[PDB]
């Protein structure tokens, strides 16, 4: 899965 | 509508959970690349990482 972007 | 590509589990009480192929509505999108969605398949409504839904068409 694609790396969680910043909140 | 967006649909989800993967699956996502919630980090946080305000996050939404949703599975791979699950249709969302995005409810507002201008507080970064988390963006406020809400599940046409579940009604829940949350935030979700932009990066893990597509438009639906």
């Amino acid at each position: 899965a694609p790396p969680l972007p910043p909140r | 509508t967006f649909v989800a590509l993967y699956d996502y589990v919630s980090r946080t009480e305000t996050d939404l959970s949703f599975k791979k192929g699950e249709r969302l509505q995005i409810v507002n999108n201008t507080e970064g690349d988390w963006w406020l969605a809400h599940s046409l398949t579940t009604g829940r409504t949350g935030y979700i990482p932009s990066n893990y839904v597509a438009p639906s068409d």
